[PDB]
């Protein structure tokens, strides 16, 4: 027989910091990097997917999540978190859908999973998610391309990136590349800003990528992933 | 240290229940007294000011024509378990048609004893005892009876009894002139005298409440003058 | 960071300094206190399932003594660490599993069933009423054209499909022994594949044990009813390793 | 269970409540944010933290939110948190619109999303929420009206008042630059790009490190503009393209 | 190992080294009781118990160890009676609704099973404490055949074939594999019960104490019930005398 | 649901929950009020008078019905839910009576609403005292005052707040049938009593009274600085003029 | 101390104090006494009065027809269980038409008791109950423990310095069985006088009797009516 | 029937790159003209409107309750509801209470916040919508208003021979239906203005 804390288990320290999201964003600086980019024609997702032994079946399991037709998800984190919130926002995405018969609007679906990430800083016997996630759409021409965190907050990037090295892979795009970027270009300039921390041989089950154009979100196959590899494809 | 409302001491006895007995102990002192003749309450109101309204202050109330009580303690506590009694009185008369015995009054009270805890409770619970001592007054079938009644739940029937932070001292008084014959009458001027004796400030007839209930006449609260009448025999 | 801790970071699922999880760790080691092994292997025809029996009374009716569970008829599992969590969760998969085919019309796959149980799990993670359950759990069976499957789930959230895996005491080094022999990998029959399992463990124990000293689960593309071997039938497999 | 219980609703020996003092402490962390009463409007105006080279910014504003159709506010604190406040602004406007069908006047849409703040300190066992917020708007009861609430469940309303990071220094200076009963929308803006550029680690406070919005009436509806990035600079340069003009009076 | 800094309060807590103190502070407690001991014959499932005397003011029956959890099926506990109790009465709940909804005699493995998940559900949260007690299942039936399992604190269940609980879980076993139980009867069992009984029993510590004997199997008909008096003596005297040698 | 027993007592027998609400009280804007025979007063100390901020939104005093009214002392936000719950209870005193709400009735009310909030689980106690005003409708006028105890006593006049002890000495020291025999002297005594610890300006105060049938009457400024030089310069004519 | 204030937190000698100290409870009441004959079932108790003017202590409770109780601990506890056990008789009579038996009832008590015992924030039951009644299967004493145990008794007795009591009538328990009422009466009578100082004993004033058998239904008796079984009471003490 | 208690007629039409949606004005219970002036048609944003037949109780709770969810919806979306998705709110407002229905047939009608795009519909009292290319009725005189459309509407129409056609189907066939007039009201929408007009009618 189980009852319940009902006293929540995030609270203010007097530096008037909110600790567990702290803590959270601690676990999530420690995941495996993530960088996204916004081509104004399409926006990129890659992620490093280092699995240990050559005994994990890569296939079996994606970092790299489709939320709606045009929605796309990648997180850096606690995986298992993640697809709590994979599963809570392909759901919005559906409610939202029955009501308005339109697929929902990225920056919405955003901030719904935000409030939700937000909830679990105040509710009772919980802790924050430990992750953080890239939403990328093609919601009415324009590409999107978001960031929401524990705490609940949320913010559009033109790209970034997250997990380890997060600070110089964003330094490093915060250069190593700029707007007009077409397709397959941001695509490039995405895997590279990996590589520029990705430790080890990464190959084409190192990596997972998707892409969301104005033509619906999908995932790179292992194939068009060892092309983009040779530096170019 | 940090522990449950509902945890026992290695004594055997459950901490909160025994800090509030240790409450009422700074409460005002007040008297009870059974003769065959009816029964009388004294409490002194233990006035803080002379711009507060003296009459604003009932440490004793009539719970139904034929019972009367005294309180002693967090008299806001009081207010809870006066209105139970009360209504109880009434749903007894409603169902029964017929005045409830002083013993079955007291009795009702007391249930809502032990009634606090936290987990596996509703939300209108209480979540500590009452920090109060009470003595209800009252004639019934079995004629003039007192009743005294603490926090643990317990109660049982005094021939006189006090409470409050004079309890010890005024009980002793209480012992000394206590008579199974004495009378309504003489059982007022002992009240008045003891209390007298304990309270730290001068004996009034406006920092004082007197009342009784005899086998004919039904629930009095004393008015200014009566206690002019009595206290004048100091 | 380093190690530290604040708060009750070691008593309740709630991050500490560093952004981890001590009970979930600590939920870890919790499986090696059985003191148990487990090993399994993705055929190219077949899934493998192979534990220690360690039955040191003779007062037990052996029958009984299992780590080796049929979930549905084409799914079995092999739990590893603390018993009671254990039988709990196999409870909760045969559940999960029957109440997916009423509501959907269709066995549930090796591969849904793993990720059930995870979600599951996540819960107890973010969650401080409770504790997680110290023990891991590895379902395998055949998928309707993905062949055979072998999951494995974490006391943490995580799951995942191997081409083969381990969980208890010995699981670092079986995993290392494992994936050595994955790339001389021969023709993954179903022989070698119960072979190489068998062996995996034998070495990593060092014990060279007779047929009642451990345990094996199949599942075959041929027939992908979970399938418990005998004592008897596990022993031909053990004289037929000794030939060299 | 009571082991783990912080007890964020328990009055400390003071007499205080910490939790709520320390959501403050977090308050004044936050971009600073002020709003100025006239007579011809009221305005807000917020130190944009979001500011940074990468972020592809998709919004009306940043930390300005239309609530009603004659109010707005801003915040200070965590935005999160903010975003369930405002939220909830919203519903309680229009509810008090399908009820009364007619907009909710100013004051009374404060008072309500502040008994929830306040409920939050006193029951549930719950950490307050970490904000405080602006509140700007006009209702034919007293028109124009700038409100502030603290996540105490607290308010008031101000002729003008700053949040925020040095929202000390932001006071005292309009509690003395500012024109009680003289006001106008300019004269307004004025002290505005004034207290702004001084509390606000910034040198030529730039027209990104900043958000600005103006509420004011035109012929009937209420309207509610952000400043357009030009729109900002003019009031920019107007400050200190004065300011070297006003050294040579000395 | 001393391990307990808090890590030792709350069944939802792991110690640092994956263990959870409550559950096996819960054991210590079936450990303290006396002994109790199951084993399977070829005819069914013979039980006896320790039972110290708290009191010689105490009549012969009071806390019993051993109840009738269904008309086939017994149970012998150690440790926390009160507890043990409580387990019988969900035991008989679980063993009643069953056959008001599959409408035949619960299978002691099911019945076990059963049991033993309401117990584990005791070792997950802080908002409950583990029971304090450990109980064995005996049943026969012919289609079924003599059937023994035994629970602890934790939930775990396993069959037997003979298994003891309480003070000389150690001792009652080595005194069980002289037995070959697999080929014995239950009526010659009953002495080989007793038997076992005095022998682990401490003479000096725990002072007089009273043999408490369950029944089932073919010599009962499947009914669970008590050993008749005259067997009870007579295994009474042949454990009494087989201990003068 | 948060269960927690918030309240509970100490090894000597005290409520600390309500002694710290108690506290908060104290570290509240003063609170006076006198009752006369034909107007009740009530004004409020220490109205930090920050120019830059608005009269109407903040002032310490409030009516519940149209014949009972009251002030505050204490947190903020508290008082302004108890008092939201005095006002619904008025109207719902009408809705199953037919007659109005007493003087007492009411002040009961609050004072229940306070002793219950130190007795639940899961809540704080309400930190803030009360000074509830009204003329008893076909009776005299009286004076209620509360404090989280959940206890309630009826006053000739009294102070809550910062330094209401002072205030309280003063004025158990000024209370005569003499002294504010008349409505424009009622007035005064408070205005004295406020005065008597509250800061220099006058733009610190917000005083308001009552009439014994008319309905509430929040005093201008201007009524102000003028019953406030009756009495600047009263305390001259025996100050400045005999001394 | 970090294991003595919850029910549910065992300690590392699987024991629980929370338990134990409810235990207590039951020792700082005042004695009782229980036993029973063939055909009698006998509760015996003394009464203790807080000051000279108030009046003594109820210790023994009506329940049902067949049924009476004596008490020692929390009396609040005491009332909940007695009307508990009022409860579960008034169901029997109306369901059955028949008196519950003792046994049951008291296994009620025991599933009853045990809840708290098990539960984060719950408390165990502070108080002892010997338990007089006479079913199909004759008289019964039982005992019943704030831990949710509860034993079948041949005699007993409860309280402070009950350990006297116990000795004494563990020396004549053969006697009982064929004792008439008066006699089996005194023998509770005598071996509650064991559990007082020397200078002091029974009053018409402190015992309290209660008497349930084959003959009679539970009735209690406490002043005048304890004389005439106090009378022909050696003050022989032994 | 619930439905012509209050009695009503609403009716939308399509032109080229306009619409039109005119209601007629009697409030009635029964038998008695009790108001002249009864709006049946609300704005819902520029270049939107939504016409209520039906029960006047439910007609003016629809429409409130469904400004409640419009206005929510412009506050969190950062724009202005396009038709077919207003269409889509409110068949899921009105099917919220599938077992205990409001009794009102809506009509749609307005012009793309972002196009030129001319929409409009109608609904069931249940939720269940229609979009046609011609026009739309809803009302005690569905029959009627049949009649003339089926007549009078021509494919493509300027704003001016859309008008004149739209208000000759109302004025007419609310002339054979005893509980629906009182007076027309025609609004055309223009990507430039609204054209809003009272047509001379019967008032009998
Ligand atoms: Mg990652
Ligand atoms: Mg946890
Ligand atoms: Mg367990
Ligand atoms: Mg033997
Ligand atoms: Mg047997
Ligand atoms: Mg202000
Ligand atoms: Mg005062
Ligand atoms: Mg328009
Ligand atoms: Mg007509
Ligand atoms: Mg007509």
């Amino acid at each position: 027989a189980e009852r319940g804390y009902s006293f929540s288990l995030t609270t203010f320290s007097p530096s008037g910091k909110l600790v567990q999201i702290e803590y959270a964003l601690a676990a999530v600086a420690g995941g495996a990097p993530s960088v996204g980019i916004k081509a104004a024609n399409g926006v990129v997702l890659a992620t490093e997917k280092k699995q240990k032994s050559i005994l994990y079946d890569e296939r079996s399991v994606h970092k790299v999540e489709p939320i709606t037709k045009h929605i796309g998800l990648v997180y850096s984190g606690m995986g298992p978190d993640y697809r709590v919130l994979v599963h809570r926002a392909r759901k919005l995405a559906q409610q939202y859908y029955l009501v308005y018969q339109e697929p929902i609007p990225t920056a919405q679906l955003v901030q719904r999973v935000a409030s939700v990430m937000q909830e679990y800083t105040q509710s009772g016997g919980v802790r924050p998610f430990g992750v953080s996630l890239l939403i990328c759409g093609w919601n009415e021409g324009r590409p999107y391309l978001f960031q929401s965190d524990p705490s609940g907050a949320y913010f559009a990037w033109k790209a970034t990136a997250m997990g380890k090295n997060y600070v110089n892979g964003k330094t490093f795009l915060e250069k190593r590349y700029n707007e007009d970027l077409e397709l397959e270009d941001a695509i490039h300039t995405a895997i590279l800003t990996l590589k520029e921390s990705f430790e080890g041989q990464m190959t084409e089950d190192n990596i997972e990528v998707g892409i969301c154009n104005e033509a619906g979100f999908r995932r790179l196959t292992p194939t068009e992933v060892k092309d983009y590899l040779a530096a170019i494809a | 240290y940090d522990r449950g409302v509902n945890t026992f001491s290695p004594e055997g006895r459950l901490f909160q229940v025994e800090y509030d007995i240790e409450a009422i102990k700074l409460g005002s002192t007040a008297i009870g007294i059974q003769t065959s003749e009816g029964v009388c309450l004294a409490v002194e109101k233990r006035i803080t000011s002379p711009l507060m309204e003296p009459s604003s202050i009932e440490k004793i109330v009539e719970i139904d024509a034929h019972i009367g009580c005294a309180m002693s303690g967090l008299i806001a506590d009081a207010k809870t378990l006066i209105d139970k009694a009360r209504v109880e009185t009434q749903n007894h008369w409603f169902t029964y048609n017929e005045t409830m015995t002083v013993e079955s009054v007291t009795q009702a009270v007391s249930n809502l004893a032990l009634q606090f805890g936290e987990e596996d409770a509703d939300p209108g619970a209480m979540s500590r005892p009452f920090g109060v001592a009470l003595l209800f007054g009252g004639v019934d079938e079995k004629g003039p009876q007192l009743f005294h009644m603490d926090p643990s739940g317990t109660f049982v029937q005094c021939d006189a009894r006090a409470i409050g932070s004079a309890s010890e001292g005024a009980q002793s008084s209480l012992q000394e002139l206590y008579h199974k014959s004495m009378t309504l009458k003489e059982a007022i001027k002992s009240s008045l005298i003891i209390l007298k004796q304990v309270m730290e400030e001068k004996l009034n007839a406006t920092n004082i409440e007197l009342a009784t209930v005899q086998p004919g006449q039904n629930f009095h609260m004393f008015t200014k003058e009566e206690l002019e009448e009595v206290i004048k025999d100091i | 960071s380093r190690g530290s801790s604040a708060g009750f970071d070691r008593h309740i699922t709630i991050f500490s300094p560093e952004g981890r999880l001590y009970q979930v760790e600590y939920a870890f080691k919790a499986i090696n206190q059985g003191g148990l092994t487990s090993v399994a292997v993705r055929g190219k025809d077949c899934a493998v399932i192979v534990t220690q029996k360690k039955v040191p009374d003779k007062l037990l009716d052996s029958s009984t003594v299992t780590h080796l569970f049929k979930i549905t008829e084409n799914i079995g599992c092999v739990m590893t660490g603390m018993t009671a969590d254990s039988r709990s969760q196999v409870q909760r998969a045969r559940y999960e599993a029957a109440n997916w085919k009423y509501k959907y019309g269709y066995e549930i796959p090796v591969d849904m069933l793993c990720k059930r149980i995870a979600d599951i799990s996540q819960v107890y993670t973010q969650n401080a009423e409770m504790r997680p359950l110290g023990c891991c759990m590895i379902l395998i069976g055949i998928d309707e054209e993905q062949g055979p499957q072998v999951y494995k789930c974490d006391p943490a959230g995580y799951y995942c499909g191997f081409k083969a895996t381990a969980a208890g005491v010995k699981q670092t080094e079986s995993t290392s022994f494992l994936e050595k022999k994955v790339k001389k990998k021969f023709d993954w029959t179903f022989e070698q594949t119960v072979e190489t399992a068998i062996t995996c463990l034998s070495t990593v124990l060092s014990i060279d044990f007779k047929p009642s000293e451990i345990e094996v689960g199949v599942v075959t593309v041929e027939n992908p009813k979970f399938r418990i071997l005998t004592e008897a039938e596990i022993d031909a497999h053990l004289v037929a390793l000794a030939e060299r | 269970s009571r082991r783990y219980d912080s007890r964020t609703t328990i009055f400390s020996p003071e007499g205080r409540l910490y939790q709520v003092e320390y959501a403050m402490e977090a308050i004044g962390h936050a971009g600073t944010c002020l709003g100025i009463l006239a007579n011809d409007g009221v305005l807000l105006a917020a130190e944009r933290r979001n500011i940074h080279k990468l972020l592809d910014e998709v919004f009306f504003s940043e930390k300005i939110y239309k609530l009603n159709e004659d109010m707005a506010c801003s915040v200070a604190g965590i935005t999160s948190d903010a975003n369930v406040l405002t939220n909830e602004l919203r519903l309680i406007a229009q509810r008090y619109l399908l009820q009364y069908q007619e907009p909710i006047p100013c004051e009374q849409l404060v008072t309500a999303l502040c008994d929830i703040k306040q409920a939050y300190t006193q029951f549930g066992g719950k950490r307050p929420f970490g904000v405080s917020l602006l509140y700007i708007g006009w209702d034919k009861h007293y028109g124009f009206q700038l409100y502030q609430s603290d996540p105490s469940g607290n308010y008031g309303g101000w002729k003008a008042t700053c949040i925020g990071n040095n929202s000390a220094a932001a006071v005292s200076m309009l509690k003395q630059d500012y024109k009680e009963g003289e006001m106008t929308l300019k004269s307004a803006l004025a002290l505005a790009i004034k207290v702004l550029n001084k509390t606000m680690d910034v040198s030529k406070l730039s027209a990104e490190k900043v958000e600005i919005a103006t509420l004011t009436r035109e012929n009937g509806k209420t309207v509610i503009r952000v400043l357009k990035q030009k729109e900002v600079e003019q009031l920019i340069k107007k400050h200190e393209e004065e300011e070297a003009k006003a050294e040579r009076e000395k | 190992s001393s391990i307990g800094t808090g890590y030792d309060l709350s069944a939802s807590t792991f110690s640092p080294d994956g263990r959870v103190f409550q559950v096996e502070y819960a054991m210590k407690a079936v450990e303290n009781s006396s002994t109790a001991i199951g084993i399977r014959c070829k005819d069914g499932v013979v039980f006896g118990v320790e039972k110290l005397v708290l009191s010689k003011l105490y009549e012969e029956g009071s806390n019993k160890r051993l109840f009738n959890v269904d008309r086939h099926v017994g149970m012998a506990v150690a440790g926390l009676l009160a507890d043990a109790r409580s387990l019988a009465d969900i035991a008989r709940e679980e063993a009643s609704n069953f056959r008001s909804n599959f409408g035949y005699n619960i299978p002691l493995k099911h019945l076990a099973d059963r049991v033993a998940m309401y117990v584990h559900a005791y070792t997950l949260y802080s908002a409950v404490r583990p029971f304090g007690c450990s109980f064995m299942l005996g049943s026969y039936s012919v289609n079924d055949g003599a059937q023994l399992y035994m629970i602890d604190p934790s939930g775990v269940s396993y069959g037997y074939w003979g298994c003891a609980i309480g003070k000389a879980r150690q001792a009652a076993k080595t005194e069980i594999e002289k037995l070959q139980m697999k080929e014995m009867t239950c009526r010659d069992i009953v002495k080989e019960v007793a038997k076992i009984i005095y022998i682990v029993h401490d003479e000096v510590k725990d002072k007089a104490f009273e043999l408490e004997l369950s029944w089932v199997g073919e010599l009962t008909n499947g009914r669970h019930e008590i050993v008749p008096k005259d067997i009870r003596e007579e295994a009474e005297k042949y454990a009494k005398e087989s201990l003068k040698e | 649901s948060y269960d927690r027993a918030i309240t509970v007592f100490s090894p000597d027998g005290h409520l600390f929950q309500v002694e710290y609400a108690q506290e908060a009280v104290k570290k509240g804007s003063t609170a006076v009020g006198v009752r006369g025979r034909d107007i009740v007063v009530l004004g409020v100390e220490k109205k930090s008078v920050a120019k830059l901020q608005d009269e109407r939104t903040v002032r310490k005093i409030c009516a519940l019905d149209d014949n009972v009214c009251m002030a505050f002392a204490g947190l903020t936000a508290d008082a302004r839910i108890v008092i939201n719950r005095a006002r619904v209870e008025c109207q719902s005193h009408r809705l199953t009576v037919e007659d109005p709400v007493t003087v007492e009735y009411i002040t009961r009310y609050i004072a229940s609403l306070k002793q219950r909030y130190t007795q639940s689980n899961g809540r704080r106690p309400f930190g803030i005292s009360a000074l509830i005003v009204g003329f008893d409708f076909d009776g005299t006028p009286r004076l209620y005052q509360t404090d989280p105890s959940g206890t309630y006593h009826a006053w000739k006049a009294n102070a809550i707040g910062r330094g209401a002890k002072s205030v309280r000495e003063f004025l158990e020291k000024n209370y005569t049938d003499e002294a504010i025999e008349t409505d424009d002297l009622t007035i005064k005594l408070v205005i004295k009593a406020l005065l008597e610890v509250v800061q220099s300006g006058g733009k610190n105060i917000e005083l308001a009274v009552m009439r014994r049938d008319q309905s509430l009457k929040i005093l201008n400024p201007e009524e102000i600085e003028k019953y406030v030089a009756e009495i600047e310069k009263e305390k001259e004519e025996n100050e400045k003029k005999k001394q | 101390n970090q294991y003595d204030n919850d029910v549910t937190v065992w300690s590392p000698q699987g024991r629980i104090h929370q338990i134990e100290y409810a235990m207590e409870a039951v020792k700082q009441g005042s004695a009782t006494v229980g036993l029973k004959s063939k055909t009698h079932a006998v509760l015996v108790a003394l009464k203790r009065a807080q000051s000279e003017l108030a009046a003594h202590q109820k210790k023994i409770l009506h329940v049902d027809n067949h049924i009476g109780i004596s008490i020692a601990g929390l009396t609040a506890d005491a009332r909940l269980l007695c009307n508990f056990m009022r409860q579960e008789c008034l169901d029997s009579r109306f369901v059955f038409d028949r008196p519950l038996p003792v046994s049951r009832l008291v296994s009620l008590i025991g599933s009853k008791t045990q809840i708290p015992t098990q539960r984060y924030g719950r408390r165990p039951y502070g108080v002892g109950l010997l338990i007089a009644g006479y079913d199909d299967m004759g008289p019964h004493i039982f005992q019943t423990c704030p831990s949710a145990n509860y034993f079948d008794c041949r005699a007993m007795s409860i309280g402070a310095r009950s350990q006297s009591a116990r000795t004494y009538l563990e020396r004549h328990m053969s006697e009982f069985m064929e004792c008439n009422l008066n006699e089996l009466v005194k023998h509770g009578l005598r071996a509650l006088r064991e559990t007082l100082p020397a200078e002091q004993d029974l009053t018409t004033k402190n015992v309290s009797i209660g008497i349930v058998g084959k003959d009679l239904e539970f009735t209690i008796y406490d002043d005048d009516d304890v004389s005439p079984f106090l009378e022909g009471l050696e003050e022989r003490p032994q | 029937s619930i439905m012509s208690y209050n009695g009503g007629a609403v009716m939308a039409m399509k032109g080229k790159n306009c619409v039109a949606i005119a209601a007629d004005r009697r409030f009635g219970i029964q038998a008695q003209l009790v108001t002249t002036d009864f709006q049946k048609i609300f704005p819902m944003g520029d270049r939107l409107y939504i016409g209520l037949a039906g029960l006047a109780t439910d007609v003016q709770t629809v429409a409130q309750r469904l400004k409640f969810r419009l206005n929510l919806y412009e506050l969190k979306e950062g724009r202005q509801i396009k038709p077919y998705t207003l269409m889509s709110m409110v068949a899921n407002l009105l099917y919220e209470k599938r077992f205990g229905p409001y009794y009102t047939e809506p009509v749609i009608a307005g012009l793309d916040p972002k196009t030129f795009k001319p929409f409009i519909c109608s609904l069931d009292l249940i939720g269940c919508p229609m979009v046609t290319d011609d026009f739309v009725v809803s009302g005690t005189c569905a029959e009627q208003m049949y009649g003339m459309c089926e007549s009078l509407w021509e494919p493509n129409m300027d704003p001016d021979h859309l008008f004149e056609t739209i208000s000759q189907a109302m004025l007419n066939a609310v002339d054979r239906d005893a509980v629906s007039g009182m007076g027309v009201i025609v609004h055309i929408i223009e990507k430039d203005k609204i054209t809003t007009r009272t047509l001379k009618a019967r008032m009998d």
